[PDB]
RNA sequence: AAUCGUACCGCAAACCAACACAGGUUAGUUAUUGUAAAGGCUGUAUAAAACCAGGAUAAAGGAACUCGGCAAAAUAGGUUAUGUUUUCG
C-alpha cells in the first residue's frame, strides 16, 4: 500500500535517507496552501514509519533481485526502477533507495557491479558515469562477476590443496575434525509439530 | 514402568517458580525427578534418567549395548575408552539444555516483535480517526 | 562479508550446508526442509533427496524389542519427498548429470510418483539419449579448475572448504563411458511417471529403444549387472515394444556372464564378483580394481572401502530373470535358454571351494524370487536349486514354508539326503499336538494353521518325500502317525 | 616472585606424613606420642576424629 | 579442545548405507495347493541313486556387504 | 541388589597468600567470514585550580637532545632482473 508524497509525484520509501513525509489528510490540498499557513503539520502528513517497516524492506529487495535475474545483461539503477514499477506499479520512488538495497545485496554476494577502468585514481574518483549491476541466480562465496568468481575459485582451490599436503607432511591431519553437537531438544520437537500443522492448514 | 517422565512443572524448569527442594539451586540429572514440584510417590519410577530438556525421541537410545561391542580387549585401553564414554554421556545432558534455551529465545523474540507491531497499528488508527474529526468539525 | 541482516535470503548458504550434512533423524530433516526449501541450490536440494530414503530405514531400526514405530513418521516421510520434489523441478534446469541421478533415484527408490518430475525427466532423457549413445562421447570429468558461468549455477563451487573430487585418470579409449548413467535415469522415469505423465514418458523411452537397437558397437566397459536390470525393467514397465532393442540388451548380459566365468580359476576359491573399491583420499576418493590390505590410520576412524559390485549376483539374477518373463515374447528362445544355463553355472560355481561344497548364505525372500521367475519361465534345474537350499537357514521358517520347499525340491529332482533331512526335521519340530494338530508360524507365512490346514501341509510334505524316495526315519514316521 | 604460598594442601599427603599409623611405625614416633600424652594435649595427631 | 587430532569415536547416531534393496521383482501369484498336488502325482517314480556328499557339510557362510555408486 | 560421595563456592567476596588482596590455581566443553547465539555482570554528589599519571593533535626546523636516538614516531607486507659472501644448506 504505497503512499504518495505531499507533492503527489512519487511514493515515499522506507529508509533513513527519505526526507519527505506521506500525505494523509482526508482531502487533497496543495503544499503552498497549508505549509505557510501556520497550522500543525501532523494534521496533513505522517512523518513516522509504518508498523511493518522491516517486512516491507525485505519485500522490496526480493522484487529488485527477481527483476535482475530476469535480465540478461547488466543495467543501470534507472532501468531497474522503471522496470520494477512497470511490472508491479508505482511502488518505488527514487534511485537512491534502490541503491541502498543493492549495497546490501553486494555485501552478501547476491549481486555484483561492473566498474569501469580508469588510468589514474583521480579520474576514477571524479568519474560520473553510472554503474551497471547484475544478479547471481544463487548466493556465492566470492565477489565480482562470474569471470572474476571463477578466477578467485581457482586460486582458492590451489591454496586448499597446498595447505592439506603441508599438514600431512608435518604430521597434522589433512582435514580438521570436530565433535557433533546435539541441537535437537524438546523445543525443536514441538516446533516441528507446529510447522506441520501450519503446512496442513 | 515408563522409560521417560512426562509430567513436569514448566514454571519450575524455566526458573520462575521455586522447586520442592529450594536448597538445591542447580539440580543434577538424577536430582531433577525429586526436585519437581509435581512429584508423587504413586507414579512409577522411570527406568532411565533424563532431564526435562531431553526430546521424546531419546526413548529409543541404547548406549551401553553399543559400548560393549566397541570395547577394546586391552584393559589399559579399555579403562581410557570407558572414561571417554562416560564423558560423552554427561555432555549430552547439557547440549540439550543449550538447544532448549536457544530455541525458546527465538520463539520469545518472534512473539514480542508481533505484539510491538499490533500496538503501533492501534495507535496510528486512533490518531487517524481524531484527525478526521478535526476536518469534519471545521466543515 | 556475510555479516548482518540479509534482506533477500533468511539463512546463509554456508550455514545451510552445515545443517544438511548433520542430519540423522526425520524430525531434524523436517525442521530444515519445512523452513528453507525455497533457498536450496541444486547441490543442496539433491543432497537432501538422497539422504531421505536412508533416514526412513534408520528410524525403523531404532525401535527396541518391546516398542513399536511411531505411526506419525511414515506420513511425514512422504510429505518431505513431495516438498523436495517441487523444489527439484524448479532448479532442474541447473543440475549436472550426477545431480540428476541423485534426485531421480531417491524418488524412484521411495516409489513416490510426481508428474512434474516425470515431465522434466522426459525432456532430459531425449536430450541425453543422442549425446550419451554417440560413439565420440567422453566420460564425465569432476576435475574442474575454472568453472563456466553455467557451472556456477550448480552450487558446487559456493563452498568455503576444499571440494572433494575423484583422483582417477579418466579413460581415453572408452566406448559409451556414461551408459550406466543413462540406464538409471530411464528406470527412474518409468517408476516416477504418473497418470498424467505416462504418455510423455513412454514416448521418450520408445525413442531410446530405437536408438539403442540401431547401434553397432558395445561399450568398452560392459554395463554393470545393476544397470542392465534397470534398463530391462524400464521397457517392461513402460510397455515399449522393440524386439531389436530387447535382444541386444540380453546379449550384453550374456556376454558379461561368460566373461566372469572365463576369467575364474576354481583353484583360487569360490566365484566372487568383480567390484569397485572406493577409498577416501586427501583430495577426495579413489577407485581401485582390487582391495587394499587392512590399514591403521592416525587420523581416520574408518578405512574400510565402499564396495560397488559390477558383476552379477543372486540378487541381480532374480531381477533380470523377472524382467525376462515380462518381456518373453520379444526375446528369442535360444537367448533365453543360454542365459538360464549361465545363471545355473554362476550359482553352482559361487558356492564351491576346492573339491568340497561351501554353501553361501541366502534368505527366504531371495529364494522365492528366483523360483518364481523359473516357474513363469518353465525352467527346471537341480544345479540351480541345490546350492540355494544348502545356504538357506531353516530354523525360523514356518511349517507352511518348509512344506513348499520340500515340494519344490522334488519337482526339480534334487538328490541330496542332507537337504531332505534338514527340511523334515524342522517341520517335525514345528508340528505340535493339542486333540488338534497345530502348525507354527514364522517368517515364511503369516499366522498359524490348525486342524485340516495343518493336515494338508503334512500330506503334501509326505507326498514329496515319498516321491523323492527317502528311507524311513523317525521324523517322517511321527508326521505320518499324526496325519 | 611473590612468596608466602609454601603450603599446598593435600589430604593424602597429610595422612601419610603425619598420621597415627606413621607415628606408630617407628621408635621415635612412639616416643613423640608419649611426650604428647605426658603434656596432656587433647588431640594427639592431625589424623584423629570421633 | 575444539580441534581434534583424529576422528571422534562413533558414539553419535550412525546411519547405515549398506545392503539397500530397491530392485524390482515379480508378484506373489504362485500356484495353488491343488495344482502342486497334481504336479507331484505326475512325477515319475524314477529309481535313481543319491549323490556322494562329504560326511560333514559346513554351515552357510555370510555374504559381504555392498554399497551404491550414487555418492 | 551391600557400602561411601551427591547441598553451596570453585579465574574466586567461600581455595593458597594475616584481608571482600590488581598476585597464584588443573582438565573438559560452547556462539563468531569483516564478527559473535546462550548465559553473566553493574558506579556517593559536582566542576571552567596548580601539579602528577595514561592518551590525542600540532606551524617551521629534524638528533641541534642526551653518558647513550632512553622514550616516541616511521609503507611496515609480497615478487624481482643483476651482484657479493659461503662450511654450498
Ligand atoms: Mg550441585
Ligand atoms: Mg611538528
Ligand atoms: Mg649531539
Amino acid at each position: 500500500r504505497p503512499a504518495l508524497t505531499p507533492s503527489f509525484s512519487r511514493v515515499s520509501d522506507p529508509w533513513t535517507g527519505e526526507k519527505e513525509a506521506k500525505y494523509a489528510a482526508p482531502y487533497r490540498i496543495p503544499e503552498e496552501v497549508w505549509k505557510n499557513s501556520g497550522a500543525p503539520k501532523i494534521l496533513f502528513q505522517d512523518p513516522w514509519n509504518s508498523p511493518d517497516y522491516d517486512e516491507v524492506r525485505k519485500k522490496h529487495a526480493v522484487l529488485v533481485h527477481d527483476y535482475l535475474k530476469q535480465q540478461s545483461q547488466p543495467i543501470n539503477v534507472q532501468t531497474i526502477l522503471e522496470g520494477v514499477n512497470k511490472t508491479h506499479g508505482l511502488v518505488l520512488g527514487t534511485i537512491e533507495y534502490v541503491t541502498s538495497l543493492l549495497e546490501n545485496m553486494l555485501w552478501h554476494d547476491m549481486a555484483y557491479v561492473v566498474k569501469p577502468v580508469f588510468s589514474s585514481p583521480r579520474k576514477a574518483k571524479l568519474s560520473k558515469i553510472p554503474l551497471l549491476y547484475g544478479a547471481n541466480k544463487y548466493q556465492q562465496v566470492f565477489r565480482g562477476t562470474p569471470k572474476e568468481v571463477a578466477e578467485r575459485y581457482e586460486a582458492a582451490r590451489a591454496k586448499h590443496i597446498k595447505v592439506a599436503f603441508t599438514r600431512l607432511r608435518t604430521s597434522k591431519t589433512p582435514q580438521p575434525f570436530r565433535r557433533r553437537t546435539d541441537e535437537y531438544s524438546h523445543v525443536q520437537a514441538s516446533q516441528s509439530a507446529l510447522g506441520l500443522a501450519a503446512a496442513a492448514a | 514402568r515408563p522409560i521417560m517422565h512426562k509430567n513436569w512443572d514448566w514454571e519450575f524448569v524455566v526458573g520462575a517458580k521455586a522447586g520442592r527442594k529450594p536448597a538445591i539451586q542447580r539440580p543434577k540429572p538424577h536430582q531433577w525427578y525429586y526436585c519437581n514440584p509435581k512429584y508423587s510417590a504413586e507414579d512409577p519410577l522411570p527406568t532411565k534418567i533424563f532431564p526435562p530438556h531431553a526430546p521424546p525421541t531419546a526413548e529409543s537410545l541404547d548406549d551401553w549395548a553399543k559400548f560393549r561391542k566397541l570395547c577394546p580387549k586391552d584393559p589399559v585401553e579399555a579403562k581410557k575408552f570407558r572414561k571417554h564414554f562416560v564423558r560423552f554421556l554427561n555432555q549430552r545432558n547439557y547440549d540439550w539444555r543449550t538447544a532448549f534455551e536457544r530455541g525458546l529465545a527465538k520463539e520469545v523474540a518472534v512473539a514480542k516483535a508481533a505484539q510491538r507491531a499490533e500496538d503501533e497499528t492501534k495507535r496510528q488508527e486512533a490518531w487517524h480517526a481524531y484527525r478526521t474529526a478535526v476536518f469534519e468539525s471545521a466543515l | 562479508f556475510h555479516t548482518g541482516v540479509n534482506l533477500v535470503q533468511p539463512i546463509d548458504t554456508s550455514k545451510l550446508t552445515r545443517q544438511i550434512k548433520k542430519l540423522t533423524l526425520l524430525h531434524e530433516a523436517a525442521l530444515t526442509v519445512l523452513q528453507y526449501s525455497n533457498y536450496c541450490n541444486p547441490e543442496q536440494a539433491t543432497e537432501i533427496l538422497r539422504r531421505l530414503p536412508f533416514l526412513m530405514r534408520h528410524e525403523e531400526s531404532r525401535v527396541l524389542k518391546g516398542q513399536t514405530l511411531d505411526p506419525k513418521l511414515p506420513p511425514m516421510f512422504h510429505g518431505l519427498l513431495h516438498v523436495m520434489g517441487d523444489r527439484f523441478v524448479q532448479v532442474f534446469s541447473d543440475c549436472n548429470l550426477r545431480q540428476i541421478e541423485r534426485g531421480a533415484w531417491a524418488l524412484a527408490a521411495a516409489r513416490h510418483q510426481h508428474d512434474g518430475v516425470a515431465l522434466a525427466l522426459s525432456e532430459k532423457l531425449k536430450q541425453l539419449t543422442q549425446e550419451l549413445l554417440d560413439l565420440n562421447a567422453k566420460p564425465f570429468n569432476t576435475r574442474v579448475t575454472k568453472p563456466t558461468p553455467e557451472q556456477l549455477n550448480s552450487g558446487i563451487f559456493a563452498s568455503r572448504v576444499l571440494v572433494p573430487e575423484s583422483v582417477n585418470q579418466l579413460p581415453v579409449k572408452a566406448v559409451l563411458p556414461e551408459f550406466n548413467a543413462l540406464a538409471g535415469i530411464a528406470w527412474a522415469l518409468a517408476t516416477v511417471a504418473g497418470e498424467h505423465s505416462a504418455a510423455a514418458a513412454k514416448a521418450a523411452l520408445e525413442q531410446l529403444a530405437e536408438k539403442f537397437g540401431a547401434l553397432q558397437v558395445d561399450p568398452k566397459p560392459l554395463p554393470d549387472a545393476d544397470s542392465l536390470c534397470r534398463l530391462a525393467w524400464a521397457f517392461a514397465k513402460a510397455g515399449v515394444h522393440n524386439p531389436a532393442a530387447v535382444d541386444k540388451l540380453f546379449h550384453l548380459a550374456e556376454e558379461r556372464l561368460k566373461s566372469q566365468l572365463q576369467a575364474h580359476d576354481p583353484a583360487s576359491g569360490p566365484l566372487r564378483p568383480r567390484c569397485t573399491y572406493r577409498y577416501k583420499t586427501v583430495r577426495g576418493w579413489v577407485d581401485q580394481h582390487f582391495p587394499r590390505k587392512p590399514r591403521d590410520s592416525s587420523y581416520l576412524g574408518d578405512t574400510a572401502p565402499k564396495i560397488i559390485p559390477r558383476d552379477f549376483e543372486i540378487d541381480s539374477l532374480g531381477s533380470l530373470l523377472s524382467a525376462a518373463a515380462l518381456l518373453r515374447d520379444q526375446v528369442p528362445v535360444e537367448r533365453l535358454q543360454t542365459i538360464l544355463n549361465l545363471a545355473a553355472q554362476h550359482t553352482a560355481a559361487s558356492s564351491v571351494a576346492g573339491g568340497a561344497l561351501q554353501p553361501l548364505m541366502v534368505t527366504y525372500e531371495e529364494v522365492t524370487r528366483v523360483l518364481a521367475a523359473c516357474e513363469q519361465l518353465g525352467f527346471r534345474s537341480s544345479t540351480l536349486v541345490t546350492p540355494l537350499l544348502h545356504g538357506l537357514p531353516m530354523a525360523a521358517l514356518s511349517a507352511e514354508a518348509l512344506s513348499q520347499l520340500a515340494a519344490a525340491a522334488t519337482l526339480h529332482h534334487v538328490r541330496s539326503r542332507t537337504v531332505y533331512l534338514r527340511i523334515v526335521r524342522a517341520f517335525n519340530a514345528k508340528l505340535s499336538v493339542s486333540p488338534t494338530l497345530v502348525a507354527g508360524a514364522g517368517i515364511g507365512a503369516e499366522g498359524k494353521k490348525e486342524g485340516e490346514a495343518a493336515a494338508a501341509l503334512g500330506a503334501q510334505l509326505l507326498l514329496a518325500v515319498t516321491k523323492a524316495g527317502l528311507p524311513a526315519n523317525a521324523s517322517v514316521s511321527r508326521i505320518a502317525s499324526l496325519v | 616472585m611473590k612468596r608466602g604460598m609454601t603450603y599446598q594442601p593435600s589430604r593424602k599427603k597429610r595422612i601419610n606424613k603425619h598420621g597415627m599409623e606413621k607415628r606408630l611405625g617407628t621408635e621415635d614416633g612412639r616416643l613423640t606420642i608419649l611426650r604428647r600424652l605426658e603434656k596432656g594435649r587433647w588431640r594427639l595427631t592431625v589424623d584423629m576424629f570421633r | 579442545a575444539k580441534r581434534l587430532l583424529r576422528e571422534a569415536p562413533p558414539f553419535t547416531e550412525q546411519v547405515d548405507e549398506k545392503n539397500f534393496d530397491d530392485k524390482d521383482y515379480l508378484g506373489a501369484g504362485a500356484m495353488s495347493n491343488e495344482q502342486l498336488r497334481k504336479e507331484l502325482e505326475k512325477v515319475e517314480p524314477g529309481e535313481a541313486k543319491w549323490d556322494e556328499e562329504s560326511p560333514l557339510i559346513p554351515p552357510p557362510q555370510p555374504r559381504q556387504y555392498r554399497n551404491k555408486g550414487h555418492q
